[PDB]
């Protein structure tokens, strides 16, 4: 899915106050690993933020990949 | 002329119209979406209720549920409606909706006329339309007429 | 230039001339596309070579500062390879070069001008290929007389 | 034990500093110790670990490469070598300068990102015919 | 060209762009890094003339054949060169007013030799050719006095010889963040600091050998120092210099990039053309 | 015109076992000054080997030439 290309008016009006509560930050953080992560191409030897941000961002991410085919809770 | 958008909340501008319309005058003003979402227009009109102002203004609206015909005929509608006011020797704004909206309209039209299009298909004569349009607008001698409107923004051409 | 009108033109020419918006643009008085224009006629062997030869040359220089016009554009000049520069150098001289003034035109620019003759060119040739003088003033070259000539500007010039 | 205005420095690092009221060290000619109230004067020492006590009775040996110590009066301060001086020694390098200046040679810098740059520069510019279509 | 050739060249921009960005912010980090770095230098230097001096009161009397160091014979220069990418006109203005001061010694005509640090003044010197005796490079990020050494070394082979009389030595000095002007140094002269011997040294001087071991050898120590800190100003100021250059170069080529989108504007009228009257063309 | 510019399905059928034979390094030292040709933006990055390469790439590049009008032996 295109990440954040794709856009949605409606919103999170129907969402559970956990699962509502709970889900903002992978928007805009997980926008900023995208989009931070560009610097690592050329950058090298940042500092740590940028490392376990970063790292929570990209393996995140891996923990974001799922199956085809599979069902959820 | 807008500049603005969704997440605007547009609508605290035009509330501050409301309290501003009275507020400032007893001149009174309505305008009317056309070719649009729905959902806004009730929103809006409980919206209405909650800015519990809506009664100094009204109108009916397009919401693109509907056939052209209707829709490029609308603006003669609220010229008149206006025209009451203004007639009125009152004076007043109204916000406007998506042009492009209207003036493709205009070109649907000249398919529709079998007429050959204006370039890039525009209403062959579509300025003369704006004619009709910009036109309209005055504030008279009597009377007094301002207005906005967003048109629909093409790509920023 | 795809003019088909311009294609029955270089398919029926017989010969041609061309001009630089960007040269008249660089405010050259001059201001005809050289690189552009060819002459069908121009045979080295009729030319003997140092003609053809000559020619050939400074074409291979406007392929040149043409062809690295763009790596400054992106760069600057910063990084110019020295042989290169030195080219550079020559080359926007030798445009600021081609310039002279003609008599009948001191109409335009109060300026007169004089007739030319040909072998003068011939050592041109040379001294430019030469580089020949090696201090020589690039505002000095445009619209300039002989390498006496702008010997004398030269001088004071 | 801390003297009164010490310290061991270089420009490129000062090692110690502060006060040492006792400092073990071999002078490279001499017995050397320090302990206040001896007279300003100049010496160098042979390298090795030099136990000074200094500050509340903190005391250390501190390996000397060797090098050029003095106190001026009321002044203490190490200067040393990093290395001792070798004779020869950079005359192999001056060979080697002779060698590099006649027989071509070279030094590096690491910067991948200076490579990758030079790929950018390269690969950036490379491709790019653009400036014809482009007008002016 | 159909974006082809129109978007063609915009993603060549927008690479383009990132690859600026990339440059300017790195590049900045680097030449931060470096100034902060370099701070390091004054110390065992000014020890070095504050001592040297303040023995030099009466006890400088004593001799100067250091001092003397050689004859006008030769003059000499040093010179380093250049490890790093797209710094900017640098050797450009340093080989320059290097070039000027040959000229003066052409027009001295004294003898002269050729020292220099680096691959980029030893393509200066080496493309320009020249009499260098030796050169130096590749130390990089970090400079090593060691490696410094065995250059100095053989550098002292000319006072050692007394074969060169004067010596400069250049490097561009800071103007600090705005700027860095460009240093050229005397050198094979004396430094010449009057302030230090200027009252008797009052510290009792004792000195087991005689200080010429201390003339020679301190005195070589100490003017190395003055090397390895210009050396670094020349570098921290190398890193600032490209970092600011990052910035300008990035930013004229959004012009550029304007200017296609007139051309996809151009474009877009022109699809829009030849399939309008491609459209009139199939209403036919 | 330009190597690969122009291209024919016929082949090498028609090339001769000598002038078939001998005829290879064409397409690379195509590639080759072409391919040469990427470096040169960067300039100064390169070794000897790159510059024998490129050397005898420019050292091809004259190795074409030929009259505006000749026959040919």
């Amino acid at each position: 899915v295109n990440p954040g290309i794709s856009v949605s008016r409606v919103g999170g009006a129907a969402q559970t106050k956990i699962m509502k509560k709970l889900s903002g930050g992978i928007r805009t953080a997980l926008a900023q690993y995208r989009e931070l992560a560009a610097f690592s191409q050329f950058a090298s030897d940042l500092d740590d933020a940028t490392r376990n941000q970063l790292d929570h961002g990209q393996k995140v991410t891996e923990l974001l990949k799922q199956k085809q085919y599979a069902p959820m809770s | 002329g807008l500049f603005g958008g969704a997440g605007v909340g547009k609508t605290v501008n035009m509330m501050e119209l409301i309290r501003n319309i009275a507020i400032e005058h007893s001149g009174y003003s309505v305008f009317a979406g056309v070719g649009e979402r729905t959902r806004e227009g009730n929103d809006f009109y409980h919206e209405m209720t909650d800015s519990n102002v809506i009664d100094k203004v009204s109108l009916v609206y397009g919401q693109m549920n509907e056939p052209p015909g209707n829709r490029l005929r609308v603006a003669l509608t609220g010229l008149t409606m206006a025209e009451k006011f203004r007639d009125e020797g009152r004076d007043v704004l109204l916000f406007v909706d998506n042009i492009y909206r209207y003036t493709l309209a205009g070109t649907e039209v000249s398919a529709l006329l079998g007429r050959m299009p204006s370039a890039v298909g525009y209403q062959p004569t579509l300025a003369e339309e704006m004619g009709v349009l910009q036109e309209r607008i005055t504030s008279t001698k009597t009377g007094s007429i301002t207005s906005v409107q967003a048109v629909y923004v093409p790509a920023d051409d | 230039l795809t003019d088909p009108s311009p294609a029955t033109t270089f398919a029926h020419l017989d010969a041609t001339v061309v001009l630089s918006r960007q040269i008249a643009s660089l405010g050259i008085y001059p201001a005809v596309d050289p690189l552009d224009s060819t002459s069908r006629q121009l045979d080295p062997l009729v030319v003997g070579q140092e003609h053809y030869d000559t020619a050939r040359g400074v074409q291979s220089i406007l392929q040149r500062y043409q062809e690295l016009k763009d790596i400054i554009a992106i760069l600057g000049m910063d990084e110019l390879s020295e042989e290169d520069k030195l080219v550079v150098a020559r080359a926007r001289k030798i445009q600021r070069f081609l310039s002279q003034p003609f008599f009948v035109a001191e109409v335009f620019t109060g300026s007169p001008g004089k007739y030319v003759s040909l072998k003068d060119t011939i050592r041109g040739f040379k001294g430019i290929m030469e580089g020949e003088y090696d201090h020589l003033p690039e505002q000095a070259f445009y619209m300039v007389g002989s390498i006496e000539e702008a010997v004398e500007k030269a001088k004071k010039l | 034990a801390m003297t009164y205005h010490l310290d061991v420095v270089s420009a490129e690092q000062q090692m110690f500093s502060g006060l040492v009221e006792k400092i073990q060290v071999t002078g490279s000619e001499g017995e050397l110790g320090i302990y206040p109230g001896h007279a300003p004067l100049l010496t160098a020492i042979k390298p090795g670990m030099i136990r000074i006590v200094k500050q509340h009775g903190h005391e250390e040996f501190i390996y000397l490469s060797g090098g050029i110590l003095e106190v001026q009066p009321g002044n203490v301060t190490v200067l040393a070598d990093t290395a001792i001086r070798g004779q020869d020694l950079d005359e192999a390098r001056a060979m080697e300068a002779k060698r590099k200046a006649e027989e071509h040679i070279s030094s590096s810098h690491g910067d991948v990102d200076y490579a990758q740059a030079s790929a950018e520069l390269a690969k950036a510019i490379a491709q790019l015919r653009v400036i014809e279509l482009t007008k002016k | 060209a159909g974006a082809k050739d129109i978007r063609s060249k915009i993603a060549s921009v927008q690479n383009t762009q990132k690859i600026t960005k990339a440059m300017e912010m790195v590049a900045a980090s680097k030449m931060r890094k470096s100034q902060d770095r370099m701070a390091a230098s004054r110390p065992y230097a000014e020890t070095m003339r504050k001592v040297i001096g303040h023995l030099a009161h009466g006890n400088l009397e004593y001799k100067h054949p250091y001092l003397e160091d050689r004859d006008v014979k030769r003059v000499g220069y040093l010179v380093v060169s250049t490890d790093r990418g797209l710094a900017g006109g640098l050797n450009i203005n340093l080989f320059k007013k290097l070039l000027a001061e040959m000229k003066t010694w052409t027009d001295k005509g004294v003898q002269a030799d050729l020292a220099m640090i680096g691959s980029k003044g030893v393509s200066f010197f080496n493309s320009v050719g020249g009499n260098v005796v030796a050169q130096v490079t590749g130390m990089g990020d970090n400079p090593s006095l060691s490696e410094l050494i065995g250059p100095v070394k053989v550098m002292l082979q000319a006072y050692d010889e007394g074969r060169l009389d004067k010596l400069y030595i250049v490097s561009n000095k800071f103007i600090n963040t705005m700027s860095q002007v460009p240093t050229i140094s005397q050198l094979l002269p004396l430094p010449a600091s009057d302030d230090d011997d200027l009252k008797h040294k009052s510290w009792d001087y004792l000195y087991e050998p005689d200080p010429k071991a201390l003339l020679d050898t301190l005195l070589r120590r100490y003017v190395e120092s003055q090397v390895y800190q210009g050396v670094v100003e020349n570098l921290a100021s190398e890193q600032a210099a490209r970092m600011v250059a990052m910035k300008a170069a990035t930013d004229n080529g959004g012009s550029l990039i304007k200017e296609l989108q007139l051309v996809y504007n151009k474009a877009r009228q022109a699809s829009i053309t030849q399939e309008l009257t491609e459209i009139v063309s199939g209403a036919a």
